[PDB]
């Protein structure tokens, strides 16, 4: 009908006239007066989504969004089971994407430029678009010395996989390759024309001449002449080979492409892919915690709503708040970045890779604490039951009152669950939020942007608990104890530190300046054969698959020489073969050990670094703050000092740590031993010594009394009179 | 193909248990059995293959009871920790829990519609609840104390509960209240569709009532006269079901032996060597010709049936 | 005697499958039929019934495809875990395994006389092994990539295979390639000599093909022409098969729908809704007046033909 006639229009106009523009507004303007001039010139014409596809038909039909989702959700289940599997979720605009780089691949010379920040998934979408279409996919890669005549080898090499062989290729690539001023020549050349004169010179012009006889030959049509021939490679060209260019969103980077090369803006299709918008953090928010148990039946909305994604329902509910702060978290850090440039400091770029692993990680530790706590519930529950069966039936009764205190802690702690998982989620939301985001940023920015994760949380009633420190939560005592045994320095950021090289999704970088992490990282993991090397050392080629396939961990200094050979490992990029994970480098195939982890370390600690590594691996610092310096500030002047104070003061922290260790160790012992018995309390005879020798041995806690008193009455000829020099020379290392 | 009846030896015997056993059930669709326990966990069991598939956890307490969804996919079980708690059989975690029962759960139930579920604990109250968002929609009441299981009817419109005051009571959602029980009422179990003729030629709704007091009796649910009364059982009745035909009646006491009652000749016809300890509940497969209890010995068994 | 087709309602919807389906075939001689699913498991069922018979569990990853002698005794199965699994159909139990493929085996064959099957797998080879002994015996090459389905002509001198290549191709025990698909081809089908009639009207050996092109192509093995390509499939093409006669063609794509073509028109008859959601696998019975169609939606319908 007339009206179908005016859908394809429109979807033409929205697919020519928006596909390039940069802000909202501009978008808003081009849809508005595309309605006007609908209006005027041809008085469910308009519905919103503007869809087309021939995925459900064999031919180009509208399509409506539910079941394109579904669909590409199956075929995206396939495509896991076929290259790659890696968790991929739908939200709405990528569907549009989608269908936009399928257009274009179904156009002949089908180029497209692709506008997009780093990590926003603009080559696997296309990979993924590819693979449906009958696209094989090739990607180049970049090594050490890469220089013009290696990518001379691969052009040459593909274009006779697409002319002679004719099978229909697809290239995605970014500026990795394209820094080189005799890379981009080429390229001018092939999207303008689809051919490059005086590149296939020498007996490669024979043997191509030769494998175009045979190619002409299976298609069907005589050629015996070497300019025809080649005429006839230069149509198998056009009609076969595509090519993606991904580039980031700098506006001086496009000015000098638009100057170096008018046919990659003139011959390509233009997307301006962008980064994700408030609506797509919302989405993947909402459908990635989707499973998670975040329903509070009695939560109560304030009266202000802070609206950092509109649309909003008018009322509220709980995940939709949770998945509320989880877009101000992301939009937190840019306007921190925002704040960092305008004081004049160095930003890292943001990206949507940052968001995910924030989520992925709020499911993770939600999942493991949630866990722990009701197990832990658990053994208070069986342990109350096993106390009141010896309270239902002298030695007992000492028994009994022994374990007076034991049972009112645990009584104690029973009635508070509740609240226990009242402020389970915001706990685990601002420390997945600490863990994610926090990675480059010293103390007092760290302690700003909590304070406003606070203040917004706190504006919105999600309920969480204030009176636990963040090191506290996210580590106990065993693993703090482990880390100042392995040169860790005791304070709370190098604390912080050790849970991000601990507890992670993505593989690390260390910024420190004085190399004592590099201890403390070789020292931490030394029981599992830590080594280490370099980008620089000629030996890391043969390092990097002896670390991958038994599975030794890999320690890896100056990233500022960074190879891009590691990108598979970064994304991993991992197959099954059924009993076996295998991962590609470019040059060879390996295998990989189940428990495997790099180490990537920066020595330089105010290096730029290129978006390609910050949207595919997390930061942490090795910084330096006043009371830091403080502690080693004391120790220093103290042991100049007083030899015999600063030996007893070791002693005396020490002989702290092991019986505190002892203490926890007896509390662990009474709850589980007691559970792990059904023959009633008082009947076991050989029970009753153990459950009150263990009672007995907790009268350390006044030994430990004692040297707490002696540490803290001695301390005064210490911290009476150091104190103003410390705070001093702290202050003066700083200025 | 109405008449396969347990025989020994078991075909399968489970017992990778730390604690006795409180319900077990088939999967509605899937070829799993799935059984409950004091020690707040719910185990996966293929049937077919008696290989260990997984455990689920969550709960903090002794789970008194398990349902499954007519689609197969919402599981629920509940616990002695005061919580309901809804979980994906296709994902196995926790989609949510539940909260507001003052004192311990005994049962619950998923409507055959698969939208609520209802759910019986200590405080003498019934609790309807809207699976999908968690909100309690209603409450009934009125009986007296420990209501011990609730079990609804195949259409959902009435349901039936039990308790320590002897007396079931069944309403729509008091229409009946069948008080003259000897001892406390401990189980219940609509009754099929497939033994409507043969009830109807051995004297609805029609509706069972296994109890504490050795006999287990057969109702009339609109009048609420008692149809009859089976009797032999040696110890309390912990679990009565019909045969998939409608022809027998499975049921279960701890007198550690699981019998065959012919009503239509009111008599026991075959009685298996059950457990050592006492037997604590039993479920009979609407299709396969297999048959499960699981007793508080730390087994769970697996008849085969001839 | 040639133009029974199916048509809706389905005679059987069989739900028992934890997880997609990847094949299902009859057996020769038994009225049943036996399927594989992604669970590592192939399951047994009496079609006539729609009644289940049994499980042959034993695989470890996905079993994707199964295949039987005419003899009805040794049943092949191929499955993700590298291995391929010689069960007899009697016993019910693994004959043997053999091991050798570089990677995931998509497809197996057993002969027609029953004495060797043939084998494709990711590795772009093909393997012939020995049926009594599970010795390689032969290694056909040539495929640039993934071998996604192989399938020997009648006698079984000659071999045909599709492959992610487009090229479908055709040796003796290279004599062909056909290479003019526009994507990627999942299924083939040898056609069957009551056909060399009919195509003389529409219009060797003959040989089909199907492809993600969402077309179905006859093509003359001999000579490699392509003789005609059937086009209506609104998804990607997984199964074709002729009608016992030669006078109609099955096809199964992923549009949820099975299509019934005369060929001889060269048009689309018959469309069935066959399930909601992608169909992997068909097959039609030999004499019987049923089809059989496999879903990835844990599903499998017995459709009735008149
Ligand atoms: N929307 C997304 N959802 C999940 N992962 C994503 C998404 N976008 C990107 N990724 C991650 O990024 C990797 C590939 O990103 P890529 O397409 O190379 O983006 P870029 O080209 O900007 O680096 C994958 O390993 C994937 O895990």
């Amino acid at each position: 009908p007339v009206e179908g006639l005016i859908r394809i229009w429109a979807h033409e106009a929205l697919r020519l006239f928006q596909d390039r523009l940069v802000e909202d507004e501009e978008r808003r303007w081009t849809d508005e007066n595309i309605d006007t001039v609908a209006l005027k010139h041809f008085p469910k014409a308009m519905s919103r989504p503007i869809l087309y596809s021939n995925w459900l038909s064999k031919d180009y039909i509208p399509v409506d969004q539910e079941e394109l989702r579904d669909y590409v959700k199956a075929r995206l289940k396939v495509f896991y089971e076929e290259e790659l599997d890696v968790p991929l979720v739908l939200f709405n605009e990528v569907l549009d994407h989608v269908l936009r780089i399928d257009r274009i691949f179904r156009q002949p010379q089908g180029h497209l430029l692709l506008i997009g920040v780093s990590g926003a998934g603009k080559t696997t979408l296309s990979r993924f678009v590819a693979w449906m279409n009958g696209l094989s996919v090739y990607q180049i890669k970049v090594h050490r010395k890469y220089t013009g005549e290696d990518f001379d080898e691969d052009l040459r090499t593909v274009l006779r996989r697409s002319g002679c062989k004719n099978e229909k290729i697809a290239f995605i690539m970014d500026e990795s390759n394209v820094l080189d001023s005799g890379f981009l020549e080429r390229m001018n050349t092939l999207l303008a024309n689809g051919e490059v004169p005086g590149l296939f010179e020498g007996d490669e012009y024979a043997t191509l001449m030769t494998q175009c006889k045979e190619g002409a030959q299976k298609e069907g049509l005589m050629l015996d002449s070497h300019e025809e021939l080649y005429k006839w490679f230069t149509s198998q060209v056009i009609r076969n080979l595509h090519v993606v260019f991904t580039m980031n969103p700098s506006s001086e980077g496009l000015k000098d492409r638009a100057a170096t090369s008018p046919a990659l803006f003139n011959r390509c299709v233009l997307n301006w892919f962008g980064d994700w918008s408030t609506e797509a953090l919302y989405q993947v928010g909402k459908e990635f915690t989707s499973k998670m148990d975040l329903e509070k039946p009695n939560y109560i909305v304030p009266d202000y709503m802070p609206v950092v994604y509109d649309k909003l329902p008018q009322p509220p509910s709980h995940r939709e708040a949770i998945v509320n702060s989880c877009v101000f978290v992301h939009q937190t850090l840019h306007q921190a970045n925002a704040r960092l440039a305008k004081r004049g400091g160095r930003t890292m770029a943001i990206t949507p890779r940052h968001y995910l692993d924030f989520i992925n990680h709020y499911a993770n530790l939600f999942h493991e604490k949630r866990s722990e706590l009701e197990e832990q519930q658990m053994h208070l529950n069986v342990g109350l039951r096993k106390i009141k069966e010896t309270v239902d039936q002298n030695r007992s009764t000492a028994l009994l009152k022994s374990l007076s205190a034991e049972r009112e802690r645990w009584e104690k702690t029973s009635e508070t669950f509740k609240n226990q998982m009242s402020t389970i989620a915001g706990d685990c939301l601002l420390s997945a939020a600490f863990i994610a985001y926090a990675g480059y940023f010293d103390q007092q920015m760290r302690q700003n942007l909590f304070t406003t994760w606070s203040h917004h949380l706190q504006q919105a009633n999600i309920q969480f608990r204030t009176d636990i420190a963040r090191t506290e939560y996210l580590s106990n005592a065993d693993e703090r104890l482990r880390w100042q045994a392995s040169s860790l320095p005791a304070d709370d950021l190098c604390t912080e530190n050790a849970i991000m090289l601990k507890r992670f999704n993505r593989y690390p970088l260390i910024i420190d300046p004085s190399g004592q992490a590099t201890e403390f990282i070789m020292n931490e993991y030394k029981d599992r054969k830590i080594t280490r090397t370099s980008f620089l050392d000629d030996a890391f080629r043969k390092n990097l698959e002896s670390a991958l396939r038994f599975g030794n961990p890999l320690l890896v200094q100056d990233v500022e020489s960074y190879d891009p050979v590691l990108n598979p490992v970064l994304n991993r990029e991992v197959r099954r073969t059924g009993g076996r994970v295998l991962i590609t480098l470019g040059d060879q195939d390996i295998d990989l050990s189940p428990s495997f982890v790099i180490f990537l370390s920066t020595r330089d600690p105010t290096v730029e670094f290129p978006p390609d590594l910050c949207s595919r691996v997390t930061f942490v610092n090795f910084t330096v703050t006043r009371s830091s310096l403080q502690s080693q500030c004391l120790n220093e002047v103290l042991k100049a000092e007083r030899p015999d104070v600063d030996e007893k003061r070791s002693d005396l922290l020490k002989l702290q740590g092991e019986f505190q260790l002892r203490l926890r160790q007896l509390e662990k012992s009474l709850l589980q031993a007691l559970n792990e018995v059904k023959g009633r309390i008082l009947d076991d005879d050989t029970i009753i010594t153990t459950l009150e020798n263990l009672k007995r041995e907790a009268a350390e806690v006044t030994r430990k009394v004692e040297e707490t008193d002696i540490v803290m009455q001695e301390v005064e000829t210490v911290s009476q009179q150091y104190l103003p020099l410390s705070t001093a020379c702290s202050s003066i290392y700083f200025t | 193909p109405k008449e396969w009846i347990p025989r020994p030896p078991e075909k399968y015997a489970l017992s990778g248990h730390r604690s006795p056993v409180t319900r077990v059930i088939f999967h509605p669709v899937f070829s799993v059995m799935v059984s409950a326990s004091e020690d707040a966990t719910i185990k996966v069991w293929d049937y077919e293959t008696g290989d260990f598939e997984r455990t689920l956890k969550g709960h903090t307490d002794s789970v008194q009871d398990i349902s499954f969804d007519h689609s197969g996919k919402l599981l629920a079980s509940c616990s002695a920790d005061m919580t309901i708690k809804l979980w994906d059989f296709q994902g196995f975690e926790c989609i949510r829990t539940m909260h507001g029962h003052d004192h311990n759960v005994s049962s619950v139930a998923i409507m055959p519609n698969g939208d609520h579920i209802v759910s019986a604990s200590r405080d003498k109250t019934i609790k309807m609840w809207e699976v999908q968002t968690g909100y309690c929609v209603k409450t009934f009441t009125g009986h007296r104390e420990w209501v011990r299981m609730v079990r609804p009817n195949q259409d959902g419109t009435l349901i039936a509960s039990c308790s320590n005051d002897q007396t079931v009571r069944v309403w729509v959602v008091c229409k009946a209240e069948l008080r003259e029980h000897e001892h406390v009422v401990e189980c219940i179990s609509w009754a099929p569709e497939s033994s409507y003729s043969s009830i109807s030629e051995a004297t609805g709704p029609f509706l069972l009532s296994g109890s504490r007091d050795k006999t287990i009796k057969m109702w009339d649910v609109s009048t609420g006269m008692c149809l009859m009364t089976l009797v032999g059982h040696d110890n309390w009745v912990r679990g009565v079901l019909f045969h998939s035909g409608g022809k027998f009646i499975l049921s279960c006491a701890d007198d550690k032996t699981l019998r065959v009652w012919d009503y239509k000749n009111k008599r026991c016809m075959k009685t298996l060597n059950a457990h050592e300890h006492f037997v604590t509940s039993l479920d009979f497969h609407k299709t396969a010709p297999y048959v499960v209890t699981g007793s508080v010995d730390q087994t769970v068994k697996v008849w085969e049936c001839r």
